[PDB]
């Protein structure tokens, strides 16, 4: 199949909610080895956020239950998913470090698929156990810094993906390293940055941005109210 | 329409004609440039002063009112969306609005095309602005880049922010625009947020 | 795998919202050829329910994109090889379900209500099967999916009380299958209207269990006719 | 308490005596059988009209309303849902009340436990009733129904009519729930059209 017959599936898979299908022929497109198209891009994450996310939320469920008598099938299942979760993530990671990271020209696409790199390495580090869980976490931290530095270089404050990249960096703090702290901090200089420089919002993408500094804006009062104290009271 | 035209003559005159020429090909009348010319002048200051305190307007006032009104209809699209700055200190008409809901200035929206307004110091507010039923108006009068938006303008408060120095920061849209405005096909999607 | 292993897997499953794994395991149940309980039942049913569903939905949207275009070239004929592919897909869930049927849950069901259950199920996939095919092969799903359903609404009226919420959801699906299917609004509104009526009149017969499950497929029945009947009106007082 | 078995005596108040047989270890309290029993006799008619008016009650009306109270805050939720009918002429308390809607009779709500009452002639209203708060009046002194309290707020779960006249309601004791009179996954395995 042809570049633009395989985008014009993908596009179809998506309307049609067939995802794996959706993820299949943009997986092509990219092993086709050429300089994404934002809209392919886009495609292609769209469809692997939906393949993995579905994995993850089975997880979660699956591992909910195991807290709560021969619960050795569940366990099997959960383990089930483990494994499909990974080799997505492997599969996508691939993607990434063989084509996608290496083709990328402009910085913006290069912050992109860096923070994917850190995203889905978090999504391994989630399911992820003992000296294989501290390499992911690790690989995680490397990939989503590599980006936030390259983000502070060439980015506006207000770029939707370097927000993005700084909700998802800062999730992953609070998340996986289990820091608050550096969490926060990340959050509010983020926030703090596009507010001081509001006038740098992009009149095609300026929703995006603001919707992105709500979600930072929010996540650092919750998580803030989950970190309270003492004493004179 | 000349009728306005010539009573702006009659009560500005020399004020009134000055503005005359002062576009390149000329989509507004001589009656609509003169009277946006008077506002960008010295009237903007008493002629909002009376519009938002819901003041009787002077015969010039109404004058220069419906010469702006005129050239306000048919210019919304226009169909780029344009990003413009302003700054107020002591009271901003959208202090009174939300973020999420929409709200108006009762005058006339004056908005600079520089983002130096932005990065002014000791302001109360400070809103960069985006929509599409402004009218550019720079180079007109009297230094040398500023689009004006209509009287009881609706506006959507996308963010609000009162920084580390009391200062509101806001983000204002355009009511009309929609709610698909301002966003990048899927890239919200694309971006895989957690949230 | 044991019996209950598998009834744990596809509870499992449903929970997790992994439906191709929840049919899975209730099909390994069904094919140990024991009559499924009522709860191996549901579980099957709500599977499969979910399995086809997910291509009824995909194809839908196809055929929707695929006759809403201008773009008289490849973007259409990329629409009919999609909408061929979810077609083939979707026939290949009806088959497997159908055989289920036949070969093992209705020679099995003992209980009427069961049988009935079974029998709206053999109508039910043959509709869905009608809802994609073509020529003489979408003729035979039609009147397969008529016979089933016919067969089922017998049993239903000599053995169920008409407040019964398996007779009434059947009442609902043939009626259904009437108006979408055989394009006959006539029949459709017959069916609903009795149905509904039947069910009125015997309102005392209403199981203290399953109560709201009857009164709300009696409003979907309501609803349904006043709709059907709204859309074919046939009147004009200036003759 | 005695002092209202003391009141209902030497007050109706050998029509108050019958309804005691002893028992003698029932749930009801003699004072609370008695109220009842006077409801399900006579009193039921004039007590509910005032009830449902306005009108103060008549000193003896006070006392069974206040025996009648007495026992339902004793038996209430009665875990297992029972199925009774009632039937109406000249106007009902729930035609007020729309479908999906709740609303109450201000009187006490009698419910025989014969279908045959659902399928009677020469009828305003049929409702098919289904709770737990209600009392069975039968096992007490003679004769077969269940109680509801006044002001028993219930959900008009279906309603219609008809061929001509007479409608026909489902209603469910507002307490109940949302998830009560649904078989565990039934719904969603008849994979209804909708």
């Amino acid at each position: 199949m042809d570049k633009s017959e395989l985008v014009q599936k993908a596009k179809l898979a998506e309307q049609a909610e067939r995802y794996d299908d959706m993820a299949a022929a943009m997986k092509a497109v990219t092993e086709q080895g050429h300089e994404l198209s934002n809209e392919e891009r886009n495609l292609l994450s769209v469809a692997y956020k939906n393949v993995v996310g579905a994995r993850r939320s089975s997880w979660r469920v699956i591992s909910s239950i195991e807290q709560k008598k021969k619960q050795q099938m569940g366990k099997e299942y959960r383990e089930k998913i483990e494994a499909e979760l990974q080799d997505i993530c492997n599969d996508v990671l691939e993607l990434l470090d063989k084509y996608l990271i290496p083709n990328a020209t402009q910085p913006e696409s290069k912050v992109f698929y860096l923070k994917m790199k850190g995203d889905y390495f978090r999504y391994l580090s989630e399911v992820a156990s003992g000296d294989n869980k501290q390499t992911t976490v690790s690989n995680s931290q490397q990939a989503y810094q590599e980006a936030f530095e390259i983000s502070k270089k060439e980015m506006q404050p207000t770029h939707p993906i370097r927000l993005g990249l700084a909700l998802n960096f800062s999730v992953f703090y609070y998340e996986i390293l289990n820091s608050p702290e550096k969490a926060c901090s990340l959050a509010k200089t983020a926030f703090d940055e596009a507010i001081a420089e509001l006038d740098t919002l992009n009149e095609e993408s300026y929703k995006d941005s603001t919707l992105i500094m709500q979600l930072l804006r929010d996540n650092l009062t919750l998580w803030t109210s989950e970190n309270q104290g003492d004493e004179g009271e | 329409d000349k009728a306005l035209a010539d009573g702006l003559v009659k009560r500005f005159g020399a004020d009134a004609e000055k503005y005359l020429g002062r576009q390149p090909g000329g989509i507004h009348s001589d009656a609509e440039v003169m009277a946006l010319g008077l506002y960008t002048g010295i009237h903007y200051a008493d002629l909002n002063r009376a519009l938002r305190q819901g003041q009787e307007l002077d015969a010039g006032q109404k004058l220069i009112d419906q010469g702006m009104s005129a050239a306000f209809e048919k210019s919304g699209q226009a169909e780029q969306v344009v990003k413009t700055f302003r700054g107020t200190r002591g009271g901003d008409a959208f202090n009174a609005v939300e973020e999420g809901k929409v709200g108006h200035d009762d005058g006339y929206l004056s908005t600079s095309l520089n983002p130096g307004v932005a990065r002014s110091f000791g302001q109360g507010t400070i809103s960069t602005v985006f929509g599409r039923s402004g009218i550019d108006v720079s180079g007109i009068s009297n230094y040398k880049k500023a689009i004006l938006y209509n009287k009881e303008t609706d506006m959507r408060v996308l963010l609000s922010a009162s920084d580390e120095q009391g200062v509101t920061r806001r983000v204002l849209e355009e009511a009309a625009l929609g709610e698909l405005s301002g966003h990048s096909q899927g890239l919200l999607d694309a971006l895989d947020l957690a949230s």
